[PDB]
């Protein structure tokens, strides 16, 4: 079951997720390849972020959807 | 002048900022929208900016501009004149003119070819066509833009002609890598170092440079394919030498060509941008019914009544109509009609402000070709507003007669009333305070007598550079509070308006000022920092009252904004934030790499050297009055801190200008030659590894000395710098003509140059300098000096960047001009008015949202980034549930309570923690100061103890609050976290 | 035998609290002894951080049994009595080492983050900033270990919150850093291991070493002994006396025998000089010292 | 004998051993006990690390003790 996710600045990754594997380790497989922690990247979907434990049965993603990475920013 | 576009340069460029100039921009149209966008782009900077109206200013034009008075209502002059003197307040260097020529369909369009962008306000639809149609055929064609807003809606057009070229698609800077592994095949393969992966792209280009074995591919261009995180794909190698090591790549950017249509042809089938995944569909829905109130105040000449139910119908209908018509044949929202129908004459403030802030980012984007255009088409709205005002009567939504009539329209007179009324407390001035403050103004808040109060604190002063983002403050005004001076300026635009400003700063040791019962007072907090520690600090604080919390963070043209409710939504807490990563000191001190290495070690060496000694020392001679009676300790063998260093540098103090000059010509011939030398002599070229792998292997680069020589501009400033630098802290004046090259040129002609290669020695230098009358209070006293980097004289910045050249040039890398180092040392965060000014749009629309107690779901977060440009909305997060044992749980919300009493003691507080919620604790701590941990020795007589006693409160503080533990169900195991309890020192 | 009555007293000194900071009506903090971030205790007045409290607590009861505890090397902690972010920690150089019988202040503070990021650790028994005991120490006591050190390298040579902590972190710097042939921790050098140039650059730096902490871990300590660990010092020192005599009777010859050399004879002289100077002070300052 | 264990990751290993036990079996035999790489398996008992060839009592170990893990060496 493939899956894309952009980021902010185009950044465009393809990643492989089965539909009951679980959020966190959703947000480990990135790991492998970016390094950022888990805990600091929030992921969003169709304009509902994911909570910590669900799976992607839980928020109905299908193939060939599109996620998307955010962070915050400090400056002012 | 940098004085003025230190920030700009680094959002923009150099080319950019050339290209900025020599521009003429027309403009057409000054209501509100005009007036911001207007704002904006002077405070960009063109060179000239042509503006344009034909109507006249009226009362009701006062609710949504700010800049006009009740003077100029009544002598009914043309908004294009009444406001051109204080647009020109803004920025001397811009050119501002108005006009007035009537425009029709028989109005020559010939002289408009004299700009190179028009943008168009409140504009019949027909006659834009035709501007549009003669704008693109331009040769060259003439960008052209038109926006409009009714009630709570807008629309965004954009076209830069047939064909257009953008020479950056995204403006982050290229990456650099290194090579591991090349292999000799067809096609070739090259292989990333351990870890760091490469994170590139298939199909984006490289250049290459400094490869052993494989030297022909130095200087030439590959395209990449991916094949793992460490490894890709690249041209044919089969026919080169075999890779002995090296090789660095950074990516190439490539320009990029766009395309658009006519105006008329996306009329058919409008190109919109997705904001909201969760209604993609909506857009198209917007734009046909956009189309039939076009087509409805074509047919009519006039905008439909609100509450007349015959035009709703009509115009319903004219969008069946429409809707059919379009190519994709979408479905009809009747409540969205219905909507429309009902706020057509409708004005918003905040909206307008959002969209004229990417409208302007917009202009730029034409007028430099920076980054990637929106193509083709954009709609705003903020139907939330209205989604839970289910079935409202039109009465509330007629006007009165006052400036607030069009928000009435927009909103109803009990909305406005209730924002009248509002206490509202703002923290921080920066260039998003002063947005804030203007559109509070222009919506009337705390205006009522009775009730409705803001407050402002900040302690910073007003600075030159601030003014080109900050623009409620004059250049007349540099060193002056910035709490007052906005607060004036604000009060001019409106004199209703009540403000309290400070000069005060947030902080933990500031809390007695701002106590609990000053944030129940209040009703919302508003954040604009620029750190995080204070948004932590903030966030805490206000858990413990229970209000919502605003914030919002922005950089270059990127931000964020987030709502917090209570009982609701979680803390910003809840998240980590990224924090700023460290090279390994090794690198640094030995074997740096990049730039910003030499550059860090520039600033730490000036640190340690004009800081930390010169206090060390004034310390040391602060604690010890003689230093005969310092060396009779030393004689009898005491120990003293510190006092090898202060020892070595008070014998080596320079007395004279030609001392200072030779001293700082040891330290460059120090820093410069001898360590190269050593790295050598320790570490020779050819050593190995157990894998025989060469020690000077990348990233490692051997480092080169290098010998002195005056005739280098790089040696003259550094001297100069270092000599100035030395004569200010050794307190011992100078004159500038010292500085002369000739001069410093005989004084250095008779010093010579050491090669290269305890207690007893001190105490003789000691003496020395005693009987040598070396030893007076004057010369127990040092300057010290602190980092400036506004001070364009003190040659802070001149000095840490010639030795950042220097220490670059030592490993033969490229170095770097004034300007980057500058931002680089200091840390300046990139920012401009247009992603300001989106954002304060985005707070002020969410406000109203708090204000009307909406439920959880119409409140949207906003991320975006101008740069592609990408605009998202989600829901916030939802509280979490957090259970502990027994099925007590608890939510960041709660805190417990606990009455005592005078005779209150700790086993009576545990005993009434267990009765009242049931469970017993394990741990006690205020704060971060321990209470009691029976781990810890003695601690079990600690429950025999009055809690006034072992507290030690303020008589201010009739409570505190304690952090409390209980133990895990199961040993071995982290105590639960719980709630923080609210103990009562009586009733 | 003596052995066992060693482990048996100093079992009961293994860990302790100490008043180091008071306050006066206005909060102000007064620091009672000397410490290395004081700044930084003074600036950090956020109490916000709880989650470091309940790791500082579950670690406290692992750190109470379970540090370790020998005649060759032991650890000692102390901790202030009402805050609890605030460490010495006292490491002695185990046996078979040119640290035999050594002692090393550390001074270590718990960020407000804690444990999102690893705890400071610094060295203050530096002889000021005077000597480079170690190719992975500094004058200035900063030390060069990637774990600590929050940078790219690898996931598993990270601080991770859910698996470092910090009596780990003290456990590595034992048989990694105060080994035994410490100048075959520098990289580059293990490679001409078996090599007579490398053998004789070792024993230079061991002399080197040598000298340096008989000058500045026994004599300096037994002079000034720091408040927390005074009795700690002195009731260790009584009870070695004899031993460390004996050991340091037998450096003095072992570095003798290298001083017909001529690559390194002149820096063997100086060693020996020095070492037999420092010896001498040393032999009554045990003599002197009471029970 | 047994001997107990604490390792990074906490749990107290305990298995049995021999006096004459040489380091060269436990490399191979707590291998797959956590996966540990064998050059990743550098421990200390009496703080001290240990050496392949010598058996446990010739540093004359008692039975049940407990010694601990460690991992490898890198610098700045
Ligand atoms: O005080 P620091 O910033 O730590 O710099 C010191 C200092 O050099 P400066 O006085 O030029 O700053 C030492 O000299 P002294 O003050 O002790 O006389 C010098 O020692 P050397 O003269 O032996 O070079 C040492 O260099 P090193 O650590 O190589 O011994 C160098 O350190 P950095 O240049 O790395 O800061
Ligand atoms: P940018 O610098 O434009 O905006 C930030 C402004 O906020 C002020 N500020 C920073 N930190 C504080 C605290 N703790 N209290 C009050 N004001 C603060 C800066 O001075 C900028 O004006």
């Amino acid at each position: 079951m493939q899956i894309f996710v952009k980021t902010l600045t185009g950044k465009t990754i393809t990643l492989e997720v089965e539909p009951s594997d679980t959020i966190e380790n959703v947000k480990a497989k990135i790991q492998d390849k970016e390094g950022i922690p888990p805990d600091q990247q929030r992921l969003i979907f169709a304009g509902k972020q994911l909570e910590d434990g669900r799976t992607l049965s839980d928020y109905n993603i299908q193939k060939e959807s599109t996620l998307h990475l955010v962070l915050r920013l400090r400056g002012a | 002048d940098d004085a003025l576009y230190s920030r700009q340069r680094y959002v923009l460029g150099d080319t950019a900022m050339q290209k900025m100039a020599k521009s003429h921009v027309f403009l057409s149209g000054m209501g509100g929208l005009g007036l911001e966008i207007a704002k904006n782009l002077v405070l960009a900077g063109i060179k000239a900016v042509t503006i344009h109206d034909t109507e006249k200013c009226q009362a009701w034009d006062l609710g949504t501009n700010f800049f006009l008075s009740e003077d100029d209502v009544v002598n009914k002059r043309n908004r294009a004149e009444a406001v051109l003197k204080h647009i020109a307040e803004l920025n001397p260097y811009v050119h501002v003119t108005s006009s007035s020529v009537p425009f029709n369909e028989t109005t020559d369009l010939s002289f408009l070819d004299k700009y190179q962008c028009v943008v168009l306000t409140e504009m019949k639809l027909p006659l834009q066509k035709k501007i549009n149609d003669f704008c693109r055929s331009q040769c060259p064609p003439i960008k052209f833009i038109s926006a409009d807003v009714h009630g709570i809606w807008s629309r965004l057009f954009c076209d830069f002609g047939d064909e257009f070229e953008v020479l950056d698609t995204t403006g982050e800077e290229p990456k650099e890598i290194f090579i591991s592994n090349i292999t000799q095949a067809n096609p070739g393969i090259v292989t990333c170092l351990e870890n760091h992966p490469h994170k590139l792209e298939t199909g984006q280009f490289l250049t290459f440079r400094e490869i052993n074995g494989m030297t022909g591919l130095n200087g030439s261009i590959q395209q990449i394919t991916v094949i793992s995180p460490f490894s890709f794909s690249i041209g044919d190698t089969t026919e080169l030498e075999p890779y002995l090591h090296g090789g660095i790549a950074v990516q190439v950017k490539t320009p990029k060509t766009v395309f658009f249509e006519s105006l008329e042809r996306q009329l058919k089938h409008p190109k919109c941008l997705i904001v909201d995944f969760s209604n993609p569909e909506a857009p198209l829905e917007i734009h046909t019914a956009m189309l039939a109130l076009d087509q409805f105040q074509e047919k009519y000449s006039r905008k439909p009544n609100v509450g007349c139910q015959q035009d709703s119908e009509e115009l319903l209908k004219l969008a069946t109509s429409i809707s059919e018509t379009l190519e994709e044949k979408p479905d009809v929202n009747a409540d969205i009609v219905h909507w429309l129908s009902w706020t057509a004459q409708g004005f918003l403030s905040p909206l307008a402000a959002a969209v004229g802030g990417v409208a302007s980012q917009e202009v730029l984007k034409a007028v430099t070709g920076k980054f990637s255009p929106l193509c083709q088409w954009l709609y705003l709205e903020a139907a939330d507003i209205v989604e839970s005002l289910g079935k409202p009567e039109c009465e509330e939504f007629l006007p009165r007669g006052d400036r607030y009539d069009a928000l009435r329209a927009c909103i109803g007179d009990t909305l406005c009333q209730k924002l009248q009324n509002l206490n509202i407390f703002l923290v921080g001035c920066g260039a998003i305070g002063c947005e804030m403050l203007k559109n509070f103004a222009l919506l009337g808040v705390g205006t009522s007598k009775e009730k409705g109060m803001i407050t402002v604190t900040d302690p910073d002063l007003i600075e030159k550079s601030n003014l080109n983002r900050q623009f409620l403050f004059r250049p007349h005004h540099i060193q002056k509070p910035k709490s007052y001076t906005a607060a004036d300026a604000t009060l001019k635009i409106n004199s209703q308006i009540k403000i309290d400003a400070h000069l005060n700063k947030v902080c933990p040791t500031t809390e007695t000022i701002y106590n609990d019962e000053f944030y129940t007072k209040q009703d919302v907090i508003i954040t604009a920092l620029d750190n995080v520690e204070a948004r932590r600090y903030v966030d805490s604080r206000c858990l413990a009252n229970l209000r919502p919390l605003l914030d919002s963070g922005t950089m270059g043209t990127k931000g964020h904004t987030e709502v917090i409710v209570p009982h609701l939504t979680e803390s910003y807490n809840s998240h980590r934030d990224p924090p700023e990563e460290e090279i390994p000191f090794s690198t640094l001190k030995s074997f740096p790499a990049a730039i910003e290495h030499t550059i860090q070690w520039a600033r730490d060496k000036f640190e340690s050297s004009f800081s930390h000694k010169p206090s060390l020392f004034n310390k040391f001679w602060q604690t010890y009055s003689s230093a005969e009676e310092v060396l009779q300790k030393i004689q009898s063998g005491h120990s003293l801190e510190g006092c090898f260093q202060v020892i070595k540098l008070l014998s080596r103090r320079p007395r004279n200008w030609s001392q200072c000059v030779e001293l700082a010509r040891l330290k460059f011939e120090k820093y410069f030659n001898h360590k190269a030398l050593q790295l050598l002599h320790c570490f020779p070229l050819d050593i190995r590894l157990k894998d025989g792998s060469l020690f000077w292997q990348s990233p490692k680069r051997p480092p080169s000395p290098i010998k002195f020589d005056l005739n280098e501009p790089l040696h003259l400033s550094f001297l100069q710098n270092a000599a100035k630098l030395y004569a200010t802290v050794y307190c011992i004046p100078f004159a500038e003509e010292d500085l002369s090259a000739d001069a410093l040129l005989n004084i250095l002609s008779e010093v010579k140059i050491q090669e290269f290669k305890d207690e007893r020695n001190a105490i003789f230098q000691l003496e020395k300098a005693i009987l040598s009358n070396e030893a007076t209070k004057s010369d127990l006293q040092m300057a010290v000096l602190s980092f400036e980097k506004d001070d364009d004289h003190n040659g802070h910045i001149d000095f840490i960047t010639a030795a950042s050249n220097l220490r670059a040039k030592m490993y033969s890398i490229e170095p770097a001009d004034r300007f980057k180092t500058k931002r680089i040392a200091g840390k300046i965060i990139p920012a401009i008015a247009t992603t300001t000014a989106t954002v304060s749009g985005l707070v002020a629309l969410e406000m109203i949202k708090v204000t009307g107690g909406y439920p959880f779901e119409a409140y949207k977060n906003c991320f975006l980034n101008l740069a592609i440009p990408i605009v998202v909305f989600t829901e916030t997060t939802e509280v979490r549930k957090t259970k502990i044992r027994n099925g007590i749980s608890f939510t960041i919300w709660d805190r417990w309570t606990v009455h005592g009493k005078e005779d209150f003691t700790l086993l009576d507080f545990i005993n009434a923690v267990k009765e009242k919620y049931g469970i017993e604790p394990t741990m006690v701590v205020q704060g971060v100061k321990m209470l009691y941990v029976p781990v810890m020795p003695g601690h079990a007589k600690r429950l025999k103890l009055t809690m006034h006693k072992l507290v030690k409160p303020t008589t201010e503080k009739k409570y505190v609050d304690l952090t409390v533990s209980f133990a895990p169900d199961i040993d071995g195991d982290e105590d639960l976290p719980g709630p923080p309890v609210r103990y009562y020192f009586s009733h | 035998s003596l052995e066992e009555k060693y482990v048996a007293v100093m079992k009961k000194l293994q860990f302790d609290t100490f008043e180091m900071v008071s306050e006066d009506e206005d909060g102000k903090l007064g620091f009672k002894v000397n410490y290395h971030y004081m700044s930084q205790v003074k600036n950090a007045n956020d109490a916000n951080s709880a989650a470091r409290a309940r790791r500082l607590a579950q670690e406290a009861v692992t750190l109470s049994t379970s540090l370790p505890l020998s005649s060759s090397s032991s650890v000692f902690v102390r901790c202030d009595e009402e805050r609890l972010d605030i460490m010495k920690v006292l490491i002695t150089g185990p046996a078979d080492t040119p640290y035999a019988n050594g002692c090393f202040e550390f001074d270590v503070y718990f960020p407000q983050d804690y444990p999102s990021s690893p705890p400071l650790v610094n060295l203050e028994t530096t002889g000021g900033h005077s000597v480079r005991f170690n190719p992975n120490l500094y004058n200035d006591g900063k030390v060069c270990l990637s774990i600590l050190n929050t940078w790219h390298g690898r996931p598993e040579e990270k601080w991770n919150p859910q698996t470092s902590s910090f009596l780990q972190v003290l456990v590595s710097v034992q048989s990694l850093i105060l080994v035994a042939e410490p100048y075959f921790n520098e990289p580059g050098y293990e490679r001409s291991r078996g090599t007579p140039s490398g053998t004789q650059s070792s024993r230079e730096y061991d002399g080197n070493i040598r000298q340096a902490t008989v000058k500045w871990a026994m004599l300096e300590q037994i002079r000034n002994p720091s408040p927390c660990f005074k009795e700690v010092i002195h009731k260790h020192f009584y009870l070695k006396r004899v031993e460390i005599m004996a050991q340091c009777e037998e450096w003095i010859a072992d570095i003798q025998q290298y001083s017909s050399d001529k690559r390194v004879g002149r820096t063997m002289s100086h060693h020996a000089a020095a070492l037999k100077r420092h010896t001498a002070q040393l032999r009554e300052e045990l003599l002197k010292l009471p029970c």
